[PDB]
């Protein structure tokens, strides 16, 4: 929706003499614009902006202030956002005029944030951002509060207006790129704006700015150390199915790997990792490693999320996590659970302290009330004596083998299945 | 997966990213179908999402396209007879009707 | 005919190319930029430390 | 003229689609390279300081 | 008409990766073209889609399999009529698991 009105603004030039005849703006302003539109190339730009770099922005301000018809106003906005472009040292003459004025940067030109031409506004954005951005002068206080505060309300509107969510979105990323701004951002509750309008099925642009966002949170420790409170991933691993745009599926690799590399604390490594594989990024991450792209990042994240997840699986395999998991009621599919390999190395420690895990076992399937919970537990019975031959005499002493014959008509058909899978365990052989 | 396996290999058959990123296909279309072909193309970009266009380009061709004549239940044995000694050339006579 | 869209594609690679060598190359000049930028931090330090020190003093 | 005019506007969108993935990576470059020769230089900086604290 | 043959011609075309898949499938919908091979310089086992071929080769081995053991069992096989386009999404992998 920016590109064709742009488009159409850089053309619809109009005689800026019309409103100093008028007396809304002042002489030295009507020059300095017809003076710069005159002096187009850049040798001549850079002379005009060097020697009446004062009354430039002043200019800028003075029109869109005082300017009814918006093509003008647009004109000059169009014409900053191109000479950012152009060179993104532009900022500098309106820090520089601001400073001759005694005065900050912001309360010139957030009050056209509320004007009425969604066209006009963002790119008055736009231009905050790049100006912020860029220069010394960051936004602070009330005045990014009132910004961000704008940025939420064009979130809230959620299509032309998703097209402008597009820039909306743009100048946020452009300001995450700085540090202040991220912090900002999470204290505000503009987070909860991004999982709102993802989850509001918003366009695949705007996936792509809003994971753009996340992966620059999760790049910091602390922020990614915040946004657990919201959980982006079990959003994105299914909604990763659907974007197999590259685009999408790079930048969510990124964030993937930015919250396993950048998470503070092992626990916070596992409360990542956990989420990941309980819903499923490992198999994914193996298809996307079988699959081969175009540029480093993808295959070179794919394969570091492939390193750490296995880390994770293999933690949580530990036969210590196995006891405490038993401890904790959690028989909830962990990957433990599914592991061959540590039920080959490790089936002999569920003897240790006398047989206390098959004990643990073996009154959870008469205590569970969660059929998840019992199903786990008969399974777990039968593994023990698939992996473990004396096995079979102990299962036979605790019950466990009366338990699941009998669980194997439990009123839930998982436990039932569950529980043929341990008879037929116990029934491997004689 | 039968569908699968025959996409792959079509997908397969396509230039790659050493041309361009985006996929290139080359194809034999007969001029009546070339809307449809478009069209089918079009509605692949609206399941897939995709914004940004397919796009069809024809070439004036020295090489010799395949042969077709618009089969039906009736003629389709005798086009099958009098192709049997060889598969027709392009719109030259087609000896079925008369046969 | 298609060697239309075929330069027009090359074109808009070499593009590519040429932003993304700049976007890549950004990292090297910047980390010398870093480099240098270390001396306004241990300059302003020392001088803090100076003003305290002679506080102490 | 319409059968020109799409070829040339599809394949326009075309190369606006590849330059603004090429964009996108740039972008991503610029983000990454942000993160760390600014991390390293905080290292850098964190060990001249010791050492001036120590001195101090 | 049949009077003579047809009316044949080459085209090209060009489509992002994504979107190719996508595309040819609603053209296979269609059924008015032939596809041709852009690399037969190299075998199609060394292209841009191995392994995706291979895995439908061993899924369609894996259905063979089970189909077999329906043979020798007395269960039969739904011929229901419906003749889906595969999904070109990651389902893909779903299906797979």
């Amino acid at each position: 929706i920016i590109a064709a009105k742009a488009a159409e603004v850089r053309a619809n030039k109009v005689n800026w003499q019309s409103y100093l005849q008028g007396q809304m703006i002042s002489a030295e302003d009507c020059e300095f614009i017809q003076r710069f539109e005159m002096k187009r190339c850049s040798e001549e730009k850079q002379e005009m902006l060097q020697t009446e770099g004062s009354q430039c922005a002043k200019t800028f301000i003075n029109l869109m202030t005082h300017i009814s018809k918006e093509q003008t106003v647009q004109y000059i906005l169009t014409m900053v956002d191109d000479m950012l472009q152009e060179n993104h040292q532009r900022v500098s003459i309106f820090f520089d005029y601001a400073k001759r004025s005694k005065s900050t940067a912001w309360p010139y030109f957030l009050p056209m944030l509320n004007r009425q031409d969604p066209f006009t506004v963002h790119m008055a954005a736009r231009i905050i951002a790049k100006l912020a951005a860029w220069g010394k002068e960051l936004m602070e206080g009330s005045d990014l509060n009132y910004y961000f505060n704008w940025i939420k309300t064009q979130l809230s509107s959620q299509s032309d207006s998703s097209q402008y969510v597009q820039c909306v979105a743009g100048c946020l990323q452009l300001m995450l790129r700085v540090n202040e701004y991220r912090f900002a951002w999470v204290e505000a509750d503009g987070v909860n704006c991004i999982m709102g309008v993802l989850s509001n099925k918003c366009g695949f642009q705007l996936q792509y700015q809003m994971i753009f966002s996340i992966w620059l949170l999760a790049f910091s420790p602390q922020m990614c150390e915040h946004l657990r409170r919201y959980n982006i991933i079990p959003v994105l691993s299914d909604i990763l199915q659907e974007s197999v745009k590259e685009k999408v599926t790079r930048i969510i690799l990124a964030a993937f790997r930015n919250f396993l590399e950048k998470s503070t604390e092992r626990e916070t490594r596992q409360e990542y990792a956990l989420a990941m594989i309980q819903c499923k990024v490992l198999k994914q991450l193996e298809n996307l490693e079988q699959q081969k792209y175009d540029d480093e990042d993808i295959s070179e994240d794919i394969k570091f999320l492939l390193e750490k997840l296995g880390e994770s699986v293999q933690d949580l395999s530990s036969f210590d996590e196995y006891s405490s998991e038993l401890k904790s009621g959690r028989l909830e599919w962990s990957p433990v659970h599914k592991s061959e390999k540590f039920w080959r190395e490790n089936a002999v420690r569920l003897n240790e302290k006398n047989y206390e895990l098959l004990k643990i076992l073996t009154k959870l399937l008469e205590v569970s009330d969660d059929p998840q919970v019992l199903a786990v537990a008969a399974h777990d019975v039968g593994e023990y004596v698939r992996h473990y031959p004396r096995g079979k005499r102990v299962i036979e002493q605790l019950g466990g083998k009366q338990l699941v014959m009998n669980h194997m008509h439990h009123e839930d058909q998982q436990v039932r299945y569950n529980a043929l899978l341990a008879v037929q365990k116990l029934m491997v052989h004689n | 997966v039968r569908k699968m396996k025959a996409i792959y290999h079509t997908l397969n058959l396509c230039n790659i990213d050493v041309t361009q990123k985006c996929l290139i296909a080359e194809v034999w279309c007969p001029v009546t179908d070339l809307d449809s072909i478009q069209f089918a193309l079009r509605r692949g970009t609206e399941h897939s999402g995709s914004t940004v266009p397919s796009i069809l380009n024809r070439m004036q061709t020295n090489q010799t396209p395949p042969t077709y004549n618009k089969t039906n239940k009736f003629t389709h044995g005798f086009q099958n007879i009098v192709d049997a000694y060889g598969i027709g050339t392009y719109r030259e006579i087609n000896p079925a009707p008369y046969t | 005919s298609q060697s239309q869209g075929i330069q027009q594609l090359l074109q808009a690679e070499k593009r590519a190319a040429e932003k993304v060598a700049d976007a890549r190359k950004r990292k090297a000049r910047r980390l010398k930029q870093a480099k240098e930028e270390a001396q306004m931090e241990v300059e302003q330090y020392r001088r803090e430390r100076e003003q305290e020190f002679q506080s102490k003093q | 003229a319409l059968s020109d005019a799409d070829v040339q506007k599809q394949i326009k969108h075309m190369m606006a689609f590849i330059e603004q993935e090429a964009n996108e990576k740039a972008e991503e470059i610029d983000a990454k390279a942000e993160e760390e020769f600014n991390i390293e230089k905080g290292r850098l900086v964190q060990t001249q300081r010791l050492k001036i604290m120590e001195y101090y | 008409e049949l009077f003579r043959s047809e009316e044949m011609t080459l085209a090209q075309l060009f489509l992002q990766s994504e979107a190719a898949y996508c595309c040819v499938s609603e053209l296979e919908e269609l059924g008015k073209v032939q596809f041709r091979d852009l690399n037969p310089d190299v075998n199609v086992f060394q292209r841009k889609f191995v392994n995706e071929v291979r895995r439908c080769e061993e899924m369609d081995r894996k259905l063979r399999f089970v189909e077999k053991e329906i043979r020798k069992a007395n269960i039969p096989i739904m011929d229901t009529g419906e003749n889906p386009e595969v999904p070109f999404p990651r389902d893909m992998i779903d299906l797979e698991a």
